[PDB]
């Protein structure tokens, strides 16, 4: 099928909103059981969008983001496979086989856009030696321009050349090794954020409680609800006792 | 046309939400359109009945390597 | 004096709905907290004499947790901040101690929670009921989360706040410390056992391979190991080798480049396996 | 068979017995491995008696009371059920069928009469006004006779009659929800007792441990032998440690 | 000055056989543990007073735990109003401070071995060799038990009493704190175990109804939900419902009701599964 | 039969119990009567030999809906 | 086959290498892969040898000391198994079928010499007094001696009279309670060494923690490695804590 | 004053090669202990006068660890010594203290190390290669095992010595009694645990009997029951057993015997089962 | 033959090794024939390969009744 203007600017605009909702992860417009239903309606049947949701968000499920480990990031599979469903006319199963190198693409992209936003930091930074405030807003705003297009652009590149299957083509350009190292090195730097916070927290003595912490999570069942729990009632009794609080 | 209905039922119930917290003020106008949606979609999902999935609890990043489904537990 | 007033609440409320958005591999969250405290550094600070240009780098430090259980923190320091303005004398490192002492607590418990059971209950619900394709689905995934998620942040943020005027008020009976011990160990426990739960590294090199149950064939390598004599040994080692760079004044930008590069190569090399 | 009176007087004696003992819980008569053959012997063959205590008591295994939770209360069931096989020439199996229905009437008996002794208690508050010693001796000895009764009047109204089989019939009254329902809301009140005694310990800043307590009981495979070697270590520790002992 | 005979021990141990038969539900066991100090304070207030009067008062209180584990504090409070009857002064807080400080241990680790271990073991040997129906069953059930149960509580009442003329003895030096606080850490200890092991609620409205493995049915709950966050979460509520019901001066008498009620009313509406 | 040799048994074992402690005192009677049925009941169950049922420890109350048999720990 | 006296004084001095270096336990020259390989050069094929102390290890593999217990002393058996295969013509199965009852044997000879050098230290108690040294050294590595000959004598015997099958008739006369007794009894003398250095270390202040290590280890999966790792946070926290140490 | 040449800790490693050798029943690795402290003892006492018999005696009293970890306390015990010999007050207990207080966590943790991951991984891996037949094999254990007994050897005893010299520089500031508490607090646990895992006492008398499961027959015996009720009780009470005979100055070799006489006395009865 | 050589290799490995650590001195001379030794039986482990046997890891002494293999964990 062909695509009105109407359509196309429509579809933009719904990119956009997922791409600021992946890096934003607050009103979840990113996930697939909003993205999809949102272009489905914008682009025809709500039915195929609804299901095609249904079904992706199954898979995407654990696909959480854990400090500067990134996940497959659901914004553009989401939006890209249903694109090529409802108008580049192919069954449900075929679009949803595209689900996971589409995630990796935009594994890829969001990585490079995170690594960008580092020289709006530095702005920030030097907005705050004249004490500007508006400077300071207009720059965290202005952060999420750029994430709005890393969705809206391929979006609309695919809309436009819907009459074509190079896109399935491209999409082996990435072959396999970064398809799968990607996820081999998000299973390391989970360690880098708990890393940084620690050092930050400059508590040398208390460290014992981090390797009581490990062990336990490796030999129990231990839930984090139960382990939050201990870890307060250790917090309590650790402050009841140590004299330098019980001072006469 | 249930999604239209249930599209209308929405718009009723969150209107009719927000005229009965009036008189408490712009702050329990949404205290009250809130309760209408919510009193919406409990009672289409009581309506639905139970659901066919697996209804995953306390799960992590199983997408590096890690378990999947429920604390990790499963290599 | 100074004193914060009720519209310059919603104002930190509204503006922490885009608390990410200014996301870093340098300072990850950092700018979201600075931009979240904009409307009480404009009334706290109204010129830009040098405490302005003080408080605005106070916040801009590295700060990262959860995005819903920020509103406790920040509550907690727009009362310090309040404090300090006011005359009370608060250093600057029990500001920037209560922080990051309650940022590892609360991502320690905000994740498993947030993106651990809560999300994916709704999501799985609404999933489900998406399958025969009514829009029940996305609407009751919207709404449900949507309305935890919007009270969390607008009662943390009251709470924080009602909870840290109360703290400053007998300053001197050694309250700001003991918070902030307590929280380290909590985090420090909370944060050990993450390390072991939540990552992964497997070495792929096979070291026997006895064949036997006609069959089974039993191959043992040296991740079977290291897994025997502590699960998750080689993430603890990283975790080490991490916080030591941090020591050393190293970007954390090149130690994320260099993770990514190991895995990539390694994973090319075949020995890391998946 | 018909009975004697004589055999009906022992029977009632064996059956206050048995109820006096329910209550008291110390000489265990009302153990079925105990007063099956008590009224095997006073009513004719033991050997049947002894064999249908053995084979109820591996049933009545596990029916312990704890603090407020009344468990289905053995006297009843393993003496009217002997009475029922021994002179009403029923099979064992037969009888023990009725074991569990009987079990729930007397838990539903046994459960009214602990109510009862509430104004036993109260006639013991006020007599303690008046600093008799001699009435509270007699105020409590006076509420096992209730206790007994309890036991006694159907053991002696099932014997009297035992020429018909309207006891399977009266058995019916108590339908399912009242039998069932006993045993789900003592899956809590077990919670009572226990929480009575912390409520009266008044020690809120030793509450820690019991969540520590509590999560360690829902992921671990201790004992409860291992659970009394550990609190007392805690407590020895905690007692070690904890400056307002170790003062200068 | 006043100190009790031999024969007023005997006396203790004799009545201390009927230690139950007054068991309400207002004040559990409290009767009989009036019941069997009468002989000493016969003794300690030969006169009608005032003190009598305070000392049948102080012992009409709540008092539960395991029958047979009630004469070690039988002859601790035997000891303590020996002392408070000479002059030693005990204030009245200290006698009922040990009194619930040992109910919390002795009723946890009691009925797990009485009624837990102990019963059972010699019942299911009786019942075992009764099979066959001969009278060594009974006998060896009645004679086994009674002779543990008579040796625990006589002993018990003398080793109680031993031990506690020793902790009086060096009153000043923090003893009777020192064991209260000691007691009540293990006692709350395990009645938390005891809390989550001996508990069941049991809510079967069913959520996800996936069916796979050839019809496994796979069934989930609301049930399989609480018990994945946290085994014993409904009976840990109740527990705090009730301590806050009864920190309102509400008759424990109600509470009781109020439960049968609730869980005859569940199980009929379905709501309460079993 | 054996039934009546058995308390026949227990009788002499108690009575020659008994008046081995007639000189310790009435506090060594019990002593001796006690230790003597002991004894009978420990040689009837040595000759018994072993039994035919599980044997549990450290149950619970399992009639609520706790677990059954050793801890509790059989759903 | 026969052999040369060369080779017997080579076993021989083999023979005394694996004796000594099985009470000292630091060369592993006891070990069978070492011994057998030895005895094979001395004696004729490596190759043999070498599979015959490949296939033995197996088997000795945890054969480990502990404290007073002593193990089945793989010493004599990996020695005289291989000398009877390469020198007596025998399988290799029908050699390891008899390293077992060789292991008992050794494990008695060890068990009696190692009561034997109790001469040895009271020896060194009595030259303390007269503060020499050098009788000090001599009484030490004169001791080793006993145990070569341990090994050596049997060894040289064997070799000898390898044309007859008496060794194995010689190995059934401790029959059956010895060759089970002797781990039996090894299964409860590992606590004897613990208990001596308890009895040693005079804090029975801190035995709570003994009781805290054995129902851990009783109930849950910890490793030695997480036990020692908590055993080490717990003696850190304890002395964190403790207002013993922290005195104004 | 006199000090260590570099030449005497050579001297005291070469020997400690020979740490066992004279390893009796009753005072286990003592005399080796002795032995390797010969060149040390040789200098700082270099005349009989009356401290050389004390050194002597000194070090003939009980010591039993892991021969490999033992490096570090002769080191430890080498500075002890050569600060007590130049005049600073070491006594008689605080040497004897660290040396006991030290024993403790080295055995617990260097058997199931040493005896445990490290001896046999090594020896599977030349065993797996021999049973081709190749040199490969032996020759691969003999140096993997000696590159690593070496190496801790000779750099615990330089690590140690090193280390104890800076616990005395600073003494009165309460060091030595910190370190011997602390390794009293984790030898003990470890003893503990090891006491557990690796002890076996079986008692195989039959209780029960059941038959069911078309001929499971599911018997249960005395260890059964002891075993549910505490896994390893019968080891913890000889335990007991044993601290209580040393108590009494008991010899330890007749301890031993007794044991042996047990084991094979109860194997011929068919009362300790295997 | 391969046995023969082996040996070969490990001895021209260690003087090789050795001779290299001459300048350090005789303290080095022991780190370099100890590298060098390494390195031979390091080189023929690699060209071996794998394994066919359990390698069993933190074991104890499981000749009295003791678990056998990984944590006496197998009854
Ligand atoms: O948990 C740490 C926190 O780090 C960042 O802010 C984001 O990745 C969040 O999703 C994550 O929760
Ligand atoms: O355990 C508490 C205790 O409470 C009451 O006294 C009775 O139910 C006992 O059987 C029970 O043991
Ligand atoms: O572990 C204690 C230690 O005791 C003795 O020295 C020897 O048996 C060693 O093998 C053992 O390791």
């Amino acid at each position: 099928m062909e695509i009105t203007t109407l359509q196309i600017v429509l579809v933009f605009i719904v990119a956009c909103i997922a791409g600021m909702g992946s890096i934003l992860d607050e009103f979840q417009f990113h996930r697939p059981l909003i993205a999809c239903t949102l272009v489905g309606i914008v682009l025809g049947d709500m039915k195929t969008g609804i299901i095609i949701g249904g079904t992706l968000e199954m898979i995407a499920l654990g696909w959480m983001n854990i400090g500067a480990a990134v996940a497959p990031d659901a914004a553009l599979a989401s939006i890209i496979s249903t694109i090529l469903v409802i108008a580049g006319h192919q069954s449900i199963g075929a679009g949803i086989a595209l689900a996971i190198p589409l995630a990796a693409a935009g594994q890829v992209l969001t990585i490079i856009v995170r690594t960008i936003t580092v020289a709006f930091q530095h702005a920030a930074d030097k907005a705050a030696d004249n004490g500007n405030l508006t400077a300071i807003s207009w720059i965290h705003v202005s952060s999420l321009f750029l994430q709005a297009m890393r969705v809206a652009i391929p979006a609309v590149i695919v809309a436009l050349s819907v009459g074509t299957s190079e896109v399935q083509n491209m999409l082996n350009a990435i072959p396999e090794v970064v398809t799968n190292g990607l996820n081999i090195a998000g299973g390391m730097i989970v360690v880098v954020g708990y890393a940084m916070v620690i050092n930050m927290m400059r508590a040398g003595y208390l460290m014992p409680f981090f390797y009581l912490g490990f062990v336990t999570a490796a030999f129990t069942n231990f839930n984090l609800v139960a382990l939050g729990v201990i870890g307060t009632v250790m917090a309590v009794l650790y402050i009841q006792l140590s004299p330098k609080y019980n001072r006469v | 046309d249930p999604n239209t209905q249930l599209l209308n039922d929405l718009g009723n119930n969150m209107a009719w939400g927000a005229a009965l917290g009036a008189p408490g003020g712009l702050g329990s106008a949404a205290l009250g359109a809130a309760g209408g949606a919510l009193q919406t979609v409990g009672q289409g999902l009581i309506d639905h009945g139970p659901v066919n999935v697996p209804i995953p609890v306390l799960i992590g990043p199983s997408w590096n390597g890690s378990g999947s489904g429920y604390n990790s537990a499963t290599s | 004096e100074k004193k914060l007033t009720q519209s310059d609440i919603r104002g930190v409320f509204l503006r922490s709905n885009l608390f990410q958005g200014s996301w870093n591999f340098e300072r990850m969250q950092a700018l979201g907290f600075c931009f979240s405290m904009v409307p009480a550094i404009r009334r706290l600070y109204p010129e830009n004499n040098e405490a302005r240009k003080q408080a605005i780098r106070r916040h801009l430090e590295f700060f990262n947790t959860q995005p819903f259980v920020a509103a406790p923190i920040l509550g907690v320091t727009l009362a310090l901040e309040e404090q300090r303005a006011n005359g009370a004398e608060i250093d600057d490192g029990a500001i920037n101690g209560i922080k990051v002492g309650l940022m590892g607590p609360l991502a320690g418990v905000g994740d498993p929670i947030f993106w651990g059971t809560v999300r994916p209950v709704f999501a799985a619900l609404g999933a489900g009921i998406a399958m025969s394709g009514s829009l029940l689905g996305p609407l009751l995934f919207f709404i449900l989360f949507n309305l935890v998620r919007l009270a969390t942040r607008y009662y943390g943020v009251a709470y924080g706040y009602s909870k840290g005027i109360d703290i400053v008020k007998d300053m001197g009976g050694g309250f700001l410390q003991k918070l902030t011990e307590g929280a380290s160990i909590l985090g420090l426990f909370v944060m050990g056992a993450l390390v072991n739960k939540w990552t992964h590294v497997n070495i792929p090199l096979v070291v026997s391979r006895i064949t036997d149950q006609t069959g089974k064939e039993h191959v043992t390598t040296v991740q079977t190991i290291l897994d025997q004599l502590m699960p998750g040994l080689v993430p603890l080692l990283l975790t080490f080798a991490c916080m030591w760079l941090l020591r050393k004044k190293v970007n954390p930008l090149w130690i994320i480049v260099g993770f990514f590069v190991i895995g990539i190569a390694g994973y090319a090399c075949g020995l890391l396996g998946l």
